[PDB]
RNA sequence: AUAAUAGUAAAGAUGAAAUAAAUAAUUAUAAGACUAAUAUAUGUGAAAAUAUUAAUUAAAUAUUAACUGACAUUGAGGGAUUAAAACUAGAGUAGCGAAACGGAUUCGAUACCCGUGUAGUUCUAGUAGUAAACUAUGAAUACAAUUAUUUAUAUAUAUAUAUAUAAAUAAUAAAUGAAAAUGAAAGUAUUCCACCUGAAGAGUACGUUAGCAAUAAUGAAACUCAAAACAAUAGACGG
């Protein structure tokens, strides 16, 4: 009846899956580039290039470990750098 | 051992692997 | 708390290529205006006119004006100074 | 009690893969007499509006503009696929209600089709998209991929 | 008809091991198929460089040697022929003994058994048709 | 024109002591670069001590730790304790499986 | 063993949203108090919309009710519950964990618990000290 | 995969190609396998291994109290467990995929790429005991100079840090080493076990033992040679 009438707008939307994104009708590309941020924040497209072609176990886990360490030690380096230009402000 | 080497006992393992696959087919035949 | 990351020993402290501020010529964005007027206003139409006055000075000897803004990163040159004193070695 | 069968809105479906480009632009269409069928549960009420019908209006590829083989999976072949969806659109009058735009993969259509609809190419369509979404389909384990191509 | 040719390297020092194991293999094979194969004779150094079919576009008439060379040379020739006897029609050689040559082969008559390919698609349907028998028995007992 | 957007320029609180170098364009990029949000641990529960596996019937509490399709936030992100982190995401995962999340 | 139970029952009649739910709560309660169980509490979570579509007995939903039961009961009874619940069609999700009692012998529900009372003195002591 | 629906004429693939009322889209049904983020295999486990959820059973941590009073260490033989592939039966078989048959590429292509895709990959009950089964580093005990970073326990308060004692990891001193490097061991010492004695022949031959089998374990000699190998150095070269 109209009680399953009246409660479809909020159900409709209650089911979201998180990636879409309600069109400015002023600057239309703006939301596309809004979509294109959530798809690099999920990792949409890296994990379906990932999902392609099977690798092996072994391999998948040495590709984790050096990514990590790549992560790890642009870390540490960018510590290093802001170390460096506050000893340069302070004249060392 | 190096790989270099390793290729050495490569190659002496694939002789007997070979050897034994062909003393095998004569035994299929004469049997 | 925050986790610190060290690195291990260096041969070197760099930047592949540093960033740099390049300001914006002059008269390319009295252009890329002068451009968005004729689109708006249209082509030759009375809005535009100081527009084309301006653009006319900025481009009458050089057509990118004086650019005199070239600049280059003295990052590495202090990375390379002061790793040694900053990275926290052990002594020998 | 009488089939009253009437769009809702359309769904521009776009599917970009690595060698072809498929559009398809659908209407969502909605008996407005179902409520008033007899032994009608509220819970079918619902579940009938929360996945309405859809039927097929316009189905284009790469192929139907002339493109061949290699040449399907260009992003010009995309672009311009995409301007005869965007002309069929408005030569079969289907551009009163609003459109949902759904984009299924990452190929190189991708970027012509959101290129053509931001342009001059889709300035009556985009007046009407209301939403934008991605349907890319992830697998979480799934099937095994065939072997990594040793070239 | 380019795929049907097969261009082969037969070298004048062959040794007839080589000739008589690989060589005879590969254009026999080639012949039963229905694919053409001409078989190009030169020596070792010029056969076989980077103009290995650029050098034979090239082809006073060149001097005789020792008989030996003529016997060893002549020899492989009749192996060829020998070899590729009832696969292949009788050969055309475009040459000198004493320098490059050209034997061209042509495969000897056989029908054609492209009813092979039907049978294969057959075979594809119907075990498509089986799979889904299978899934509507399943269908079945979940219904049951 | 007599505009100027929010991002250059700066709006001293009420209450607060200032310098003269709160009006220069450097406190705008400072404050940018060490813009961090520390606040959320007082907004944070699974930072305040309590359980994270308490919350596997509470969805709107671990929707909080995952991004828009779902995806459990690295420790990067979160900035909970190891054991915090291994919990919740074992309430979320739990959640998942219940029919809640 | 203390165990807490978390259903998500069908929501048939909309005239009538917490019927099928009070039904099989007598249902999942008379089970435990008839085989030396002990049923400490019964807390309703109201009527929430499922997460996504969820299917059962050839059958789609997109609402139900919650309520979760903190009971105690043997493993075996335990596992004779979960097999009832799985059964019944009524039923769209049940899940059945296990409260640790190692150290104390009054735990609260999991949704007490996070919201900082830890055993039910404590709720009851916030209701008759202070209500 | 099948069926329906409208909607069409190409689709799929590749470096480019070609072999074998669709494709795409929206629904419905069935099946098998797999387990996205978190995630560091961090941690745990004797190793092999182990990351969707819950439950049952078993085992696993620190400190304190009390108790036993050397009951310990190591471990030939022996025993147990042991990836992947393989094998014996009975199920299952979506996807992947040796082989086989085709399509391409090529001077040729018994390959790399593509198609159809059998065994196998899955489960149940077994056989077998092999891997670059690797940290290429057996186990145990005593001991030796620092820093940083986490973790745990404890203590204190002017309540959130601070102070302690262990563990882990990273970089080191000393020492060691052919050096590369190791760094609490590859240091200083002690105890026990396994193993090695130039290369090639050879982990082969023969015999024996075990296994349904493939095989696994055990394991030589003759002939020949003055070689053979490791770390590091400076070059040359790199599609
Ligand atoms: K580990
Ligand atoms: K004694
Ligand atoms: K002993
Ligand atoms: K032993
Ligand atoms: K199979
Ligand atoms: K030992
Ligand atoms: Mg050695
Ligand atoms: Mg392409
Ligand atoms: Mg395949
Ligand atoms: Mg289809
Ligand atoms: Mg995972
Ligand atoms: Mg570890
Ligand atoms: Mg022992
Ligand atoms: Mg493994
Ligand atoms: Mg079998
Ligand atoms: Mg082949
Ligand atoms: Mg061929
Ligand atoms: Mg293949
Ligand atoms: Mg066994
Ligand atoms: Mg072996
Ligand atoms: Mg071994
Ligand atoms: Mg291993
Ligand atoms: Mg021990
Ligand atoms: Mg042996
Ligand atoms: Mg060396």
């Amino acid at each position: 009846a109209e009680i399953a009438r009246s409660s479809v707008e909020n159900a409709q939307m209650r089911f979201n899956s998180g990636k879409s994104i309600i069109v400015n009708k002023n600057n239309p590309a703006e939301s596309f580039k809004r979509l294109n941020r959530i798809m690099f924040e999920n990792n949409i497209p890296g994990d379906k290039r990932s999902q392609r072609f099977y690798m092996k176990p072994g391999k998948v886990a040495e590709l984790k470990r050096s990514q990590r360490h790549r992560k790890e030690f642009m870390m540490g380096f960018k510590r290093l750098i802001e170390i460096v230009k506050d000893a340069k402000r302070k004249g060392y | 051992d190096s790989v270099m080497r390793k290729r050495k006992k490569k190659m002496k393992k694939h002789k007997l692997r070979k050897r034994r696959k062909r003393e095998k087919a004569e035994r299929r035949k004469l049997s | 708390k925050p986790p610190v990351y060290r690195l291990p020993p260096l041969p070197r402290l760099k930047v592949k290529k540093p960033i740099i501020r390049q300001e914006a010529n002059k008269c390319l964005v009295l252009m890329s205006n002068l451009l968005q007027c004729w689109s708006s206003y249209g082509h030759m139409s009375p809005k535009c006119a100081g527009l084309v006055t301006e653009l006319k000075s900025c481009t009458s000897e050089s057509a990118l004006g004086k650019r005199n803004n070239v600049q280059k990163s003295n990052i590495n040159y202090h990375a390379a100074r002061l790793y040694d004193r900053i990275n926290g070695k052990p002594h020998d | 009690y009488k089939p009253k069968e009437e769009v809702v809105k359309y769904i521009l479906h776009g599917k970009f893969t690595k060698n072809n480009t498929h559009l398809t632009f659908s209407s969502v269409v909605e008996d407005k007499n179902f409520h008033k069928n007899k032994g009608l549960t509220y819970n079918d009420t619902m579940l009938y509006y929360l996945n309405l019908p859809q039927k097929v209006k316009i189905s284009l590829s790469t192929g139907c503009l002339g493109f061949r083989k290699a040449a399907r999976g260009e992003y010009e072949a995309a672009f311009q696929t995409s301007g005869r969806m965007f002309e069929l659109i408005k030569e079969k009058n289907m551009l009163n209600k609003d459109i949902e735009v759904v984009m299924d993969d990452f190929g190189k259509g991708r970027a012509a089709f959101i290129s053509a609809l931001v342009g001059k190419e889709g300035a009556s369509v985009v007046k009407k998209v209301v939403k934008i979404s991605d349907a890319t389909k992830l697998k979480f384990g799934g099937v095994r991929s065939p072997k990594m191509r040793r070239l | 008809k380019e795929d049907n040719l097969k261009h082969i390297k037969i070298s004048w020092q062959i040794e007839s091991d080589d000739l008589k194991r690989q060589k005879a293999h590969e254009i026999v094979s080639l012949l039963k198929k229905g694919n053409k194969v001409t078989l190009y004779l030169d020596d070792k150094n010029n056969i076989n460089s980077n103009n290995w079919l650029e050098n034979f576009e090239e082809l006073g008439e060149p001097p005789r040697l020792p008989e030996s060379v003529f016997q060893k040379r002549a020899a492989v020739l009749e192996t060829l022929k020998e070899i590729v006897s009832e696969y292949a029609n009788d050969p055309v050689l475009l040459g000198n003994m004493n320098s490059k040559m050209i034997m061209k082969l042509i495969p000897k008559d056989v029908k054609p058994q492209n009813n092979d390919k039907r049978a294969l698609k057959e075979l594809r349907k119907k075990e498509r048709q089986e799979k889904l028998q299978k899934r509507i028995q399943r269908k079945k007992m979940n219904e049951m | 024109t007599k505009k100027i957007d929010q991002s250059l320029s700066k709006k001293l609180p009420k209450g607060t002591i200032y310098d003269p170098f709160d009006f220069s364009m450097g406190r705008i990029h400072l404050d940018r670069k060490y813009q961090a949000n520390k606040n959320s641990n007082r907004n944070d529960i699974m930072k305040s001590g309590a359980n994270p596996l308490e919350f596997y019937a509470r969805p709107r509490i671990l929707s909080r730790y995952v991004t828009s399709t779902g995806r459990i936030q690295h420790r990067d992100i979160t900035g909970l304790s190891a054991k915090n982190q291994r919990r919740l995401s074992k309430a979320i995962r739990r959640c998942q499986a219940i029919g809640l999340m | 063993m203390l165990y807490e139970l978390i259903g998500l029952v069908r929501i048939t009649n909309s005239n009538a949203p917490k019927l099928e739910a009070k039904e099989l709560s007598s249902t999942i309660g008379k089970l435990i108090i008839q085989n030396r169980g002990v049923v400490r509490d019964i807390v309703p979570m109201g009527i929430r919309y499922l997460p996504k579509i969820m299917k059962k007995d050839q059958e789609k939903h997109f609402r139900a009710y919650h309520f979760l039961m903190l009971f105690d009961s043997s493993a075996a009874v335990q596992s004779e519950i979960l097999r009832t619940l799985k059964k019944d069609p009524r039923v769209i999700r049940s899940s059945i964990v296990k409260v640790d009692l190692d150290k104390q012998l009054d735990r609260a529900s999991s949704l007490h618990r996070s919201l900082g009372k830890k055993s039910i003195l404590e709720l009851v002591n916030e209701d008759y000290q202070s209500i």
